[PDB]
């Protein structure tokens, strides 16, 4: 209800409840580059799979290689037209496409690169294998690193995202669980998803993002909803460098309260890089530690959740936070000591499971926090095709990166 | 040469102006304020409120004239850059329908108003004996002023947010990629 | 009630206290009196208008008897919601939307956005992960193509000929990937003869499948030992930025710590407060009774250590004389140990106090050379345990990836107390002997950039002994802390000496000088400043 | 120790990055034998062009009387409206006479719109563009570089103020380097004061956390702190921040709804006008402003409290009335 | 613009009998100006008039007063009533006694200033707003004196 | 002549500026019929400000401005004395630092009428609930 300025309490795991997670990658999401200058790069995924093949993790864990999606089910969301554009568009043809790229917005801010479709096609195979294992029990926490996107429109690419994988894994939990909540916990507010899901009920979304003219521009208190989606659409303005403790603060009391108020029946998180310390984009100071400490406490509760990565500038930083929460998401804690793995050079001076907070101000002050979370709670209070759902997917469990070598 | 214009009507363009160019809006294709059906009104209110002494000959050339000059004047001068695509976009289905397009009845009384301001320029950029131009601008002048006699029924203000007739709906963003930029 | 409400407007008008607001305010009650504007919103302009006046507004609301989207998302019209998606059943129909959607480009009114600034440092180290990046994507494609070219050509020869020649191939190689070794191919050999090389590969294995894969063999043996060979560099680069990238503050700290320290930044932060109260408000309580009531001194051995710099500084300095240094640093001792209750213990390593803007600006520079080793003392034991504790990768060490040339030159801060392991950084600073990017490099790396304050602790305590030395140099100052000293008898008299003092510090001060009292309580180490604009003035 | 100047590595690239030095080797022996300017002439923007060859001038793909899709291109050297008459009819051949002096025996009862309707095709197509003689006779409303609507947007955005030192020059991410200057206004040398809670906030160079962030507004100049309005940073791009100290431009009421576009300010030799009739109620539908066609009316201060309070007692009076029909109902339900 | 009727039959019989009798043999009237503007504003401000402000009436009421005091020898009179006003002149003369209207006439010369005042409202530049509050505050007070036939 | 002030013939009266015809015992203005030159009433008008000073400068601008409480009509309490009156005829579709006070003891005093009215109105309806209740 206020803003209680409490402390960044450690990580507890609380391993009462244990979690089967199902772990989804394939090994030709890193095989993509968007180019040189570029801050979108899914070669992140490739040593987060990395970092996570040489903790040990697979051991508790369950590794599957999901089927890519097909081009009617990309269209569950987005228009035909903007599917059949983007099967066919590729860096040697654009001049004939000169009409679709801009109408699509395939430009400069969203480049063109050799296997778009096929790396658009692996993030909504991964999201909707991810979400019918979770709809059939088969899995209790899906995790879905494998490419993630929240600024994708139903015809419109925006935010270096192309395919928003995360309605259609929300729309495959709508065939089971009525009510879906969506966590955003990054900068550059998933105005994509918000957007789809803003005049319904039965999913709403909370994003935790950054305002003042930031690249979505989209988030605001008066941002709530319209239709049947009234007081179901929920964003979290918040200024410059947020801390760990401020986040924690910011975090915790809202989702306390949006579960005992919704209640929702299926989670989807959408953890990322862009909420990290110093990266291309983002301004955010929030450190490894409060970024898995907010899905821990998600974790708390139990609640059938997705885990889906986001963005992601500097890839350390986000393997390394990703690492973490697939450790937490297994009950377990990870060792602050990095293992010898395939990019072993790749990472800090200190080569430790952490990243520093950037010592810069913070400017969230515990009024404005307290003002935004008092008009959230007031607007909280009414709230009181040929083979979809389909959970076939290759277990590929025979795959290994584990380096044992000098 | 010159023309004398209400203020109310000087600030509808305005308006016009601002939501086509800043609020990027565009009028709604199934106009039910159309250019036809307003001039029809407008030559039987001015005709069958009083005789006939001659001078409703000429005010029916100067209909006729109108509803020519629109019909082919819409596309030259007229519309705006954004609101270029959803005209070619009307007329590509009227093509597809195999039917003539005849923007006089599918266009508003804004385009009207639009062609009325722009119309000095015109009379000015041919040669015309001066008495004609001063009796066209005359008839301009009040049909000007029977449109400011019955400004709030074809010109009326409402958000395309909170009622779907507001006589300008909103653009979509592949609208907007397709008409500017390209 | 009787005679109120006729007085409500010019309560109104005086309580805006500006004639364009009361304009405005006039406005909209206008047009809330034209029916024109509806009561709920008429009363959440006046909530915007009273406020903080409570008595006056809840008067209102019991006057007047009063008990859907943001600036994004405008509605499309239903004519371009038909669009057909060819995957949308009745739920996905009903659960999505059409109608109401928001862009970027409208949001920003069609005037860009405004990336974060970062430093040149965080650039550097994104051009070290754009071509660690580039050189790891490459190698992965190529790997990647390699394994399945090997396998495919393992499948070639463990076979006989016949279907050797005969091995037509579909797009994919049979895997589940379409077009990574393309680009792997089109990245090793030209545009023009990347894709006859690929159709020649898709349509007639066995014959080039080997070649090709040797020469991918020989170009990823090339690329690894290349970036085997750049990785050193990028390392090195990249040790020397980390620190500098993540501190934010530590580069423009040298800039604004000199900027805001001034005599008018400290006379404006205390006026400031000052009028902080003497505003529309209503006054409570005696406002101002106490300027800022925050200025306490917590800790003791900081004034020894604070004297110790001092000294230090004072035998490096070459500015003023001996007998001046001399008599400077038992100005500062006798200061110190007057103000507060120490009786001069080894430095071998309610009482008031009127006074002018000068004492005013040099305890102000010793309080806040005191909060920045305060700060620093506090996370002491945390930062030692941290430091005692830094336990290095054993396989970084193994393979001499360990950063170098860094701590190596005794500015390390392992197994010393690290409060105790700055102060003779500071020290030596203070004389001169470490590189002041060196020290915030070791600070940086200690602290884990939670000391940028202590960057320019030198600064701050030549500024310390210079206003120290306007303290000893005109005798009107030399008069205040002479009657300073006449107030300090071990015994509080006050109530009939504080009228004379404020009267006789008056005949030694200027008609327009800003007063300053220093009030000091004699337990509780407590200190507070009372900013005094000659209000008590009477002349 | 970084030098990279040497240890090029040219076996791939020497360029740092990736040089096409391995799209020069060219092992393949596998197989083995088994004047037009650059804006539109209708737009005056920039973008895809279909440019003519007779005329310097070039237009827009949509802005074209016949709007032609990229798509389809039509071969055979195009040309403009202006050169589908110079090249072609009634400038090449059936020339050496006025055609618009013959175009009148074409059609009758036209005769005022005749030559006009000649001169229709006669001309490139042009995007519309309000003329001299209606926007100037409002103030506040200018012409964008793009021809595009402006009245009270931010003027002169931004275009040297996008790079600056690691102070930032738009925002407060730094610490208390900008409050004393944002604070304090440069007029009087006094401390701008929050409209909510009365005070400056400035914080302390010590302790910059105490310190809250306050700008003034564009219009007012009225100093407001961001916690003390819904506002998340500053305002500086689009349009010009507003204190909710404002009069509204427009206001809906719903019990469908009405809109009530304002007044407007009319210049045009101060048109305006102002008018002192009667007070006590006059139903100026607003545009009022205070003394101590478009019709601006003139109110004074009683005259708003006098209405102000006469809906006041007029409320309460239906209220009372509302009341009594409902215990009249009551009564007659016994 | 136009003025209701119902009373001003005595109007007429007054202009029939201003060359008989002048209807009026009294010189200072019993039944002046100022009493029945004030039995009026009894009447009427707490019967019939709704609760808000009265400022309006009581601005008619002191409105029509003084331009009752403006009114003097001005479309007021017979010739016989002339006559009448040039005795009251001169006794008014000897006294230096600021001769007011109000406490000397009758409600007959009430009748005579309001049927004009449409005629001389349209002969000046008056906004049809102002035309209409006052054409309906008159049409109010002859309301009110249509039950009050006694003072007429 | 005549007399536009007498709607009949009768005597003569001269003016010095646009000279008409009236009678020595009913004058335009109420003044001694026995007398030096006199202007008419709509010529005093025409020289008070019309001929060379105050005639681009509105004075009705300030008649409004002056008369407090009196505001029905500035126009009719102007123009009176602009124009030579005439008999009445029958018409045809018959057959500072002080003004603040005084206005803010007048609003008091309206604000009080308007209690007195609520109560008394309010006291009504309720004994007709009353009386109606006991029937």
């Amino acid at each position: 209800m206020v803003y209680e300025a409490t402390p960044f309490d450690p990580i507890t795991v609380k391993p009462s409840d244990k979690r089967r997670v199902a772990y989804f990658y394939d090994a030709d999401v890193g095989n993509y580059a968007y180019g040189a200058g570029h801050p979108m790069k899914p070669h992140r995924i490739r040593m987060a799979h990395s970092l996570i093949m040489n903790y040990g993790l697979y051991k508790k864990m369950e590794i599957y290689r999901a089927k890519p999606a097909t081009k009617q089910e990309m269209c569950q969301f987005h228009t035909d037209e903007y599917i059949d554009f983007l099967s066919r568009v590729t860096p040697d043809n654009l001049e004939m496409f000169k009409r679709e790229s801009v109408k699509f917005n395939v430009g400069d801010d969203c480049p063109v690169f050799d296997g778009l479709y096929e790396y658009c096609s692996i993030s909504g195979g991964g999201s909707m294998e991810g979400a019918a294992r979770l709809n059939r029990g088969k899995c209790d926490v899906a995790v879905n690193y494998a490419g993630g996107l929240h600024h994708a429109k139903k015809s419109e690419a925006s935010g270096f995202c192309y395919l928003n994988d995360i309605v259609l894994g929300i729309i495959e939990l709508l065939r089971y669980h009525p009510r879906v909540l969506y966590i955003d916990i990054d900068v550059h507010h998933g105005d994509g998803v918000e957007e789809a899901f803003y005049t319904t009920d039965r999913v709403m979304t909370c994003s935790f993002h950054k305002y003042g003219e930031f690249f979505p521009g989209t988030g605001e208190l008066r941002d709530i909803g319209v239709g049947a989606g009234k007081n179901y659409a929920v964003n979290v303005p918040l200024r410059d460098g947020i801390d760990d403790a401020t986040y924690r603060s910011v975090f915790e009391p809202v989702i306390k309260k949006i579960m005992e108020w919704y209640q929702p029946s299926a989670v989807v998180l959408q953890c990322g890089g862009d909420s990290l310390s110093g990266d291309r984009l983002g301004c955010f100071n929030l450190s490894m530690e409060g970024h898995a400490n907010c899905v821990n406490y998600v974790k708390s509760f139990g609640i059938p959740m997705m885990v889906v990565g986001g963005g992601g500038y500097t890839m350390r930083n986000v393997a390394r936070t990703w690492c973490f929460e697939t450790g937490l998401l297994n009950n377990v804690v990870l060792d602050k000591d990095l293992p010898y793995n395939e990019y072993y050079e790749y990472y800090g001076p200190d080569y430790k499971l952490s990243v520093r907070p950037s010592n810069m101000f913070n400017v969230n002050t515990p009024e404005y926090l307290d003002k935004v979370m008092t008009n959230i709670f007031a607007n909280l209070e009414n709230t009181k095709e040929e083979d979809s759902a389909e959970a076939k997917d290759t277990k590929g469990g025979s795959q290994y990166a584990r380096d044992l070598h000098v | 040469i010159s023309l004398q214009i209400p203020i109310k009507l000087k600030s509808v363009l305005v308006d016009d102006w601002e939501y086509v160019t800043k609020d990027k809006k565009i009028c709604r294709l199934p106009a039910d304020v159309t250019v036809e059906m307003v001039l029809n009104k407008y030559e039987h209110e001015v005709s069958q409120e009083l005789e006939s002494p001659g001078s409703q000959s000429q005010l029916s050339e100067y209909c006729a004239g109108l509803k020519l000059y629109f019909d082919k004047c819409l596309g030259n001068m007229l519309l705006y850059r954004l609101e270029r695509l959803q005209y070619d976009e009307l007329l590509k289905k009227s093509s597809k329908d195999q039917k003539p397009l005849v923007p006089i009845r599918i266009y508003g009384a804004i385009h009207l108003l639009r062609l009325i301001s722009v119309l000095p320029e015109l009379i000015s950029s041919t040669t015309m004996d001066l008495q004609s131009c001063q009796l066209l601008i005359k008839q301009t002048e009040d049909f000007l002023v029977w449109l400011l006699m019955h400004v709030d029924e074809y010109f009326n203000d409402k958000d395309p947010n909170r009622s779907d007739d507001a006589l300008y709906v909103n653009t979509s963003s592949q609208y907007e990629g397709v008409a500017l930029g390209m | 009630s009787l005679n109120e409400e006729v007085t409500f407007f010019e309560k109104a008008k005086r309580y805006i206290g500006n004639k364009h607001l009361y304009t405005e305010f006039l406005k909209i009650l206008n047009l809330y009196s034209q029916d024109i504007l509806d009561l709920d919103d008429l009363v959440e302009k006046v909530d915007f208008y009273l406020g903080s006046n409570k008595e006056l507004f809840t008067w209102f609301k019991n006057f007047v008897g009063y008990q859907a989207f943001g600036p994004s998302y405008k509605r499309l019209p239903k004519s371009d919601t038909f669009m057909p998606c060819s995957g949308r059943d009745d739920m996905c129909w009903e659960v999505l939307n059409d109608e109401w959607v928001g862009h970027p480009v409208w949001a920003s009114e069609d005037s860009g956005f405004i990336a974060h600034r970062k430093n040149q440092y965080e650039e550097t180290l994104f051009k070290i992960e754009e071509e660690r990046h580039e050189y790891d994507f490459y190698i992965e494609s190529n790997l990647r193509t390699i394994q399945c070219l090997e396998t495919i050509v393992n499948k070639i020869e463990n076979m006989t000929e016949n279907e050797k020649a005969n091995f037509k191939l579909p797009p994919g190689l049979g895997h589940t990937s379409m077009t990574i070794y393309k680009k792997v191919i089109r990245k090793v050999y030209d545009k023009e003869r990347g894709f006859e090389i690929i159709d020649a590969l898709h349509e007639h294995p066995a014959v080039t499948a080997p070649v090709v894969l040797k020469r991918l063999k020989q170009k990823d043996e090339e690329w690894r030992r290349a970036q085997r060979e750049w990785n050193k560099v990028w390392r090195e680069l990249e040790q020397k930025v980390f620190f500098k990238s993540l501190d934010h503050l530590g580069l423009t700290f040298k800039q604004a710590d000199k900027k805001l320290l001034t005599t008018k930044q400290l006379i404006s932060e205390i006026s400031s407060i000052k009028v902080d109260q003497t505003n529309k408000k209503i006054h409570w309580l005696t406002p101002k009774p106490k300027s800022q009531l925050d200025f306490d001194f917590p800790d003791k051995n900081i004034f020894y250590d604070i004297l110790c710099l001092a000294d230090t500084f004072i035998t490096h300095t070459t500015a003023y004389s001996n007998p001046d240094k001399e008599r400077l640093k038992d100005l500062l001792k006798y200061f110190i140990s007057l103000f507060f209750s120490i009786s001069f213990e080894k430095i071998e390593e309610i009482f008031n106090l009127f006074a002018n803007t000068n004492i005013y600006i040099f305890f102000r520079h010793w309080t806040t050379i005191y909060e920045r080793l305060l700060e620093i003392k506090q996370m002491n034991e945390r930062v030692t345990k941290e430091i005692n504790t830094r336990s290095t990768v054993t396989f970084a060490k193994d393979l001499d990836l360990l950063s170098s040339q860094l701590s190596e030159m005794g500015l390390d801060f392992v197994g010393e107390d690290a409060y105790k392991q700055v102060l003779r950084l500071s020290r030596r600073l203070i004389n001169g002997d470490l590189e002041h990017q060196w020290f915030e490099e070791s600070l940086r790396q200690a602290y884990n950039n939670k000391a940028f304050k202590l960057y320019t602790i030198d600064k701050v305590t030549q500024s310390l002994v210079k206003h120290a030395h306007t303290l000893m140099t005109d005798a009107k100052t030399a008069e205040i802390m002479a009657l300073f000293v006449k107030d300090r008898n071990a015994s509080t008299t006050s109530a009939k000496d504080q009228i004379i003092y404020r009267l006789q510090v008056r005949s030694h001060m200027s008609n327009t000088e800003n007063m300053f009292r220093i009030e000091f309580d004699k337990r509780t180490l407590h200190v507070s400043i009372q900013y005094i604009a000659l209000d008590d003035l009477t002349l | 120790k970084k030098r990279p100047k040497r240890l090029s590595s040219q076996n791939v690239n020497y360029d740092l990055k990736r040089r096409k030095i391995i799209t020069s080797e060219g092992i393949e022996r596998s197989f083995k034998n088994e004047e037009n300017e650059d804006f539109c002439s209708a737009c005056n923007q920039s973008g895809s062009f279909l440019c003519c060859d007779t005329c310097p001038k070039s237009f827009h793909f949509l802005c074209l009387d016949p709007p032609i899709d990229p798509n389809n291109l039509p071969k055979g050297d195009w040309h403009c409206n202006e050169c589908k008459f110079k090249i072609f009819i009634n400038n090449s051949m059936a020339t050496l006479k006025k055609i618009e002096s013959n175009f009148i025996k074409q059609n009758n009862n036209v005769k005022i719109f005749a030559k006009l309707l000649f001169n229709i095709d006669s001309h490139n197509p042009k995007q519309f563009q309000l003329p001299n003689y209606i926007k100037e006779t409002f103030p506040a409303v200018k012409t964008g570089s793009r021809g595009q609507y402006s009245d009270e947007n931010d003027k002169i955005p931004l275009t040297d103020r996008q790079l600056f030192n690691t102070s930032y020059g738009q925002s407060i991410t730094k610490l208390d380097s900008y409050n004393p200057d944002t604070h304090i206004d440069s007029n009087s040398g006094k401390f701008l004061i929050c409209y909510k809670c009365n005070q400056t906030r400035l914080g302390s160079w010590s302790h910059p956390e105490n310190s809250r962030l306050i700008m003034t507004c564009d219009y007012c100049q009225t100093p407001w702190h961001l916690d003390c309005v819904p506002r998340a940073s500053f305002k500086n791009l689009g349009s010009k921040w507003k204190c909710p100290l404002h009069s509204p431009t427009k206001v809906y009421k719903k019990i469908n709804y009405k809109v009530w576009k304002k007044q407007r300010l009319i210049n045009k030799k101060n048109q305006l006008y102002y008018e002192p009739l009667q007070k006590i109620g006059y139903q100026n539908n607003g545009n009022i402003q205070i003394i101590p066609d478009f019709k601006i009316t003139q109110i004074d201060e009683n005259s708003i409290k006098y209405d102000f309070f006469d809906k006041i007692y007029k409320s309460k009076m239906v209220q009372k009335r509302k009341l009594f029909q409902f215990q009249e109902s009551l009564i007659d339900k016994l």
